[PDB]
RNA sequence: GAUGAGUAGGAGGGCGCGGCGGUCGCUGCAAAACCUUGGGCGCGAGCCUGGGCGGAGCGGCCGUCGGUGCAGAUCUUGGUG
RNA sequence: AAUUGUCGGGAGGGAAGCGGAUGGGGGCCGGCGAUGCGCCCCGGUCGGUGUGGAACGGCGAGCCGGUCCGCCGAUCGACUCGGGGCGUGGACCAGCGUGGAUUGGGGGGGCGGCCAAAGCCCGGGCUCUCGAUACGCCCGUGGAACGCCGUCUCCCCGAUUGUGGAAGGCAGCGCGCGCCUCCGGCGUGCUUCGGCAUCUGCGCGCUCCGGACGCUGGCCUGUGGGCUCCCCAUUCGA
């Protein structure tokens, strides 16, 4: 399957927004939260200070979402599934669900190959 | 007068405008040329720093 | 910098859309924002945005002040972005074309016995 | 038909002569004589089913209306211009200049003999050209062009023999200038306190 | 009833692109043309050393009024009023 | 047509100057019917008289620029705000430049570039401007129009003066920058256009 | 086409947890939880997936509900420097 | 999970951590990166106008259809069928070319303004000296070059950047549609006598013209490429 997307994929920040402190404390975990203090120098953005998340990072909405592969994700459970991409496999990909049994994930490729439909994770757990 | 100004040029086709205007630019004019006085600053004087002097 | 209020932007608030979810009354707005978009016409509009208020902004409207709005206007036809109530003060009812959001069961019947006839705005 | 150019451009896009100037040199005026005194009217100029069919509609790109024109030439460069070559396995040789081929590029010539540079594309954006000129009068390269350097390892032996015909004719000419062949079959060089801005070449 | 069914311009500086420029104000090639050739009139004029507007009588009077008007422009105030500062102003 | 006007003006006015001077008097130049004035401070610290005037200019931004017609109500209007503008008298060239380059349209209270007559004719055609250079005429005549034509035009976003300023704090009697400079506002058109 | 600061405060659109009414699925050919210098998506809350461990359950979607989201309270209980 | 031992990697001149930017060393990733397509004949395989049936349909009794089976005629076509020949070529990176937009810098030319520059040079008249061999004043529609300011215009170099994917539109021109000796010449109207959108329509083309195209090379299981992951170093911030 040849990808439909042309226009290159621009990521205005790869680095992820890691909450204030958290290296500091263990109980305080990575996952983000806007700092309300009222004289966190975070929230008041000094600069060399944490950077907070804001709208002005929005990826280009014709690139959102599309993986590296130049598809975007799918999650298909079983085969029936995967047919609903017949038709958007230049724009669709399917990754197959985490927790589906090797047997099953078996058909699921074979049935995607015959679909010309592109599976990122084919190769899991089938050794 | 603005009545009677629109009336005198309704009769006549001219459409005209009866505001008012602020003071605008003045035209270009020549002034006839005469003796000229010079103007210089004048010298200090320490007396003359009082209503009637020292 | 730029001297403006808001980054000059509106601060006022109207409705776009009807709030309710019925779906026939979205089928009209649909209707409706075809005809004002494609027609340019001053009647479409103003019905168009009375179909996105709310209840108390579409108050009903009794037959009495229907038949008395309606003298002397038969060949019209009354439009109303609202209800129609009967009224049991109004005697005389004259045969009137009468399209309406919702007519009530008694002045159903009374407008339909004097020969007149209730339209919805589709039919409109 | 006319023979030369009615409108000489004064610069890129402006003509010399105004449109009433024009209508009398275009002879307008007599082609409605001959035409019942009307400017004649004319006319305006008057498969296979798809083996499968996309499920995306194709696009395809607006149309530019910008052409390449070109490459052009360096008014430093001229016929038997002596050249340096400033990158690649030859940097810093000195070569002489034979002609600009179609794609641009430059045709020059060692030649082989005395520096060992046979004939080879160079492009001008790595080359500086010098004040010296060697007359080329006599060289005939009008068999050689692109096509001439393109690929298709042993060097067939008609390309050496078509080398030193042209080769042949040029070292007479170079050994006309005294101390010429010495100064091709020296690479130059940046050495202590040498300036490459303030260089005369 | 219904009516008959029914993006950006790329801005270009019409000081530097010719084309733009002739779109809004297609006098302006008349304009360059006749600079153009004007300039080049005089250039081989120079060349040539090729060799008056007023009449003899007229520009001895604009000099004699300009020379007057000058001597009014560097003319110097007489410094009388100043009676106590008389020696210190010469 | 327009063009012929403007060299004729410029002729007139020499000669009128040289003929004064032969019969030894004086020719008062006529005073400047139109002025370009640029905002030169920022937005902070706005005192409320001085914030609603420079509204009124539609100078929202430091370095946006307007023409203005010269009367006795805009005048005592500028010189209330003179430390945050500076203005003079824009000559042809100025004026030029300023259209065509930096030349944007209010239609239906948007901007739109001038890529066209036909955006000007759009707006201004009934007052028969329907090409840029008849909004360049009315503009630098101060024409009947001026007010319709002036308005039409959306304020003008210069940029920062190549090769900067002296002191905007100062006035440019003082060797600032700040106030009426007169023609010298063209020397600072060039260099922020 | 214009435009972008925000404590106290207001509002909108979203993320996540546990049930219920429905609907669509997954699982001893390995569910949940947990671990990982595997990889990717989203501005972000979060989400998807590889590998490992584990050995019996679990999830998506629509609606609806609630004892529904923690760094602090000389917070509580337990554990540990 | 806090916390601890051990092995392995690494760092450490009175904290460490943290933001931003690269680099070194690791670790990881083949949807990390293609190998097809078009046209030919050799063979193989599989189906083909007009009449018969089977089960149905679109439009609203009647017209208008396809699918499947069979029979004739017609004799081609199809083929993720196998070989051969010819043409063509994917991902990423880099270089170059020609241009658009934005922008900085450099060089030249024309014209105008002034005391219709001043001055200087030439010619003429006057004045006649202490810094001693002057100080300067006035004249000429004399001459050769500057100066400042304004304006018109030509050319050169570098930098960043290509958003859009429906339109050969808009604008300005060229060549034909009439002849000549062809850097130009030939007809009306207007003219400042230089010129002029006064005649300047159609057809086919060109261009600074409704947003970047083209060419070439490198590399493609490698000591390669990429990385948002990990450790560390360094400059700035903190
Ligand atoms: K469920
Ligand atoms: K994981
Ligand atoms: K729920
Ligand atoms: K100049
Ligand atoms: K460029
Ligand atoms: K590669
Ligand atoms: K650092
Ligand atoms: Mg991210
Ligand atoms: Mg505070
Ligand atoms: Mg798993
Ligand atoms: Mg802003
Ligand atoms: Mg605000
Ligand atoms: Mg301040
Ligand atoms: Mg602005
Ligand atoms: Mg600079
Ligand atoms: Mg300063
Ligand atoms: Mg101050
Ligand atoms: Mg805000
Ligand atoms: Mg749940
Ligand atoms: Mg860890
Ligand atoms: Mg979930
Ligand atoms: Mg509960
Ligand atoms: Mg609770
Ligand atoms: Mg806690
Ligand atoms: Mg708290
Ligand atoms: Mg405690
Ligand atoms: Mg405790
Ligand atoms: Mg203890
Ligand atoms: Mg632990
Ligand atoms: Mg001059
Ligand atoms: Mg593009």
């Amino acid at each position: 399957a040849v990808p439909l997307l042309n226009k290159k994929v621009v990521k205005k920040r790869v680095k992820r927004f890691i909450r204030p402190q958290s290296d500091r404390r263990i109980t305080v975990k990575e996952s983000w939260r806007r700092p309300k203090g009222i004289d966190s120098r975070v929230r008041r953005k000094f600069k060399g200070c944490v950077l907070m998340p804001n709208i002005g990072y929005g990826s280009d909405k014709k690139t959102r979402h599309y993986l590296p592969n130049g598809f975007k994700k799918f999650v298909v459970h079983n085969a029936s599934e995967l047919e609903i991409l017949m038709m958007h496999n230049r724009t669709y990909c399917a990754e197959i669900a985490h927790n589906v049994s090797t047997r099953k994930r078996k058909e699921i490729v074979e049935r995607a190959a015959q679909l010309d439909v592109v599976i990122t994770n084919k190769l899991a757990r089938l050794h | 007068k603005n009545d009677q100004l629109k009336a005198d040029a309704k009769a006549r086709g001219e459409v005209i405008s009866t505001k008012r205007q602020p003071l605008g630019p003045k035209p270009g004019f020549m002034v006839e040329g005469a003796t000229l006085e010079t103007v210089t600053p004048i010298p200090y004087d320490v007396v003359n720093d009082l209503k009637g002097g020292y | 910098g730029i001297d403006l209020v808001a980054g000059g932007k509106s601060k006022k608030t109207k409705r776009t859309a009807p709030k309710s979810d019925d779906v026939y009354l979205k089928l009209l707005v649909k209707l409706y924002r075809f005809l004002a978009r494609r027609t340019g016409s001053k009647f479409n509009a103003v019905i168009l945005k009375r179909l996105f208020m709310s209840k108390i902004n579409k108050p009903p409207l009794s037959l009495s002040r229907l038949i008395t709005y309606a003298t002397g206007k038969g060949d019209n036809i009354v439009v109303l972005v609202g209800t129609v109530t009967d009224d049991v003060r109004a005697y005389e009812v004259p045969k009137i074309k009468v399209c309406a959001l919702k007519f009530t069961e008694t002045a159903r019947a009374r407008i339909e016995k004097a020969g007149g006839e209730c339209l919805t705005f589709d039919q409109l | 038909a006319k023979k030369t150019i009615r409108n000489p451009e004064l610069i890129r896009g402006v003509g010399k002569f105004s449109r009433s100037k024009m209508y009398h040199k275009k002879g307008l005026w007599a082609i409605k004589k001959k035409n019942g005194g009307k400017l004649p009217l004319h006319e305006k100029k008057p498969v296979k089913p798809p083996k499968f069919y996309p499920a995306d509609d194709v696009k395809k790109p607006l149309v530019n209306k910008h052409k390449p024109k070109p490459t052009k030439l360096r008014a430093s460069i001229t016929p038997g211009t002596v050249l340096i070559i400033l990158a690649g396995r030859f940097k810093g040789k000195r070569v002489v200049f034979l002609k600009q081929l179609t794609s641009g590029l430059l045709l020059v010539t060692g030649p082989f003999k005395l520096n060992g540079v046979p004939l080879r594309r160079v492009n001008q954006a790595y080359v500086i050209g010098t004040s010296t000129k060697v007359d080329v009068s006599g060289v005939n390269v009008e068999k050689i062009d692109d096509k001439y350097f393109a690929k298709q390892n042993v060097l067939p032996q008609e390309k050496k023999d078509e080398q030193k015909t042209v080769d042949s004719a040029l070292l007479k000419a170079i050994e006309g200038i005294p101390e010429l062949k010495a100064y091709l079959s020296a690479r130059f060089s940046l050495k202590s306190g040498m300036k490459p801005h303030e260089l005369v070449f | 009833v219904v009516r008959p069914i029914k993006r950006a311009t790329l801005k270009k500086n019409p000081l530097k692109n010719l084309n733009v420029l002739l779109k809004l104000n297609p006098y302006a090639k008349t304009a360059r043309r006749m600079s153009l050739l004007a300039e080049a009139q005089r250039v081989k004029a120079k060349k040539e050393k090729l060799d008056h507007a007023i009449t003899k009588e007229e520009a001895s009077a604009i000099k004699g009024a300009s020379h007057s008007w000058y001597k009014t422009m560097i003319s110097d105030s007489d410094y009388a009023e100043f009676d106590n500062f008389t020696k210190w102003l010469g | 047509q327009y063009a012929k006007e403007y060299s004729e003006q410029e002729k007139e006015l020499i000669r009128l100057k040289r003929e004064a001077r032969l019969k030894g008097g004086f020719y008062v130049d006529p005073e400047a019917k139109l002025l370009f004035i640029i905002r030169i401070r920022g937005i902070n610290a706005m005192p409320p008289q001085t914030k609603k005037i420079l509204q009124l200019l539609r100078l929202r931004q430091i370095f946006n620029g307007v023409f203005l017609k010269v009367n006795k109500a805009t005048v005592n209007m500028l010189h209330r705000v003179e430390p945050y503008v500076t203005y003079g008298y824009p000559n042809l060239k100025s004026i030029k430049e300023l259209i065509y380059k930096r030349g944007y349209g209010k239609v239906d209270k948007q901007r739109i570039a001038l890529t066209d007559n036909a955006v000007v004719e759009q707006v201004l055609g009934k007052h028969g401007i329907i090409c840029i250079e008849d909004l360049v005429h009315e503009i630098i005549t101060v024409g009947p129009h001026f007010k319709e034509a002036n308005n039409f035009l959306w304020p003008f976003q210069l940029k920062a003066p190549l090769g900067g300023l002296k002191k905007k704090r100062n006035h440019y009697v003082e060797g600032g920058d700040a106030g009426n400079r007169e023609n010298f506002i063209n020397e600072l058109i060039r260099r922020m256009n």
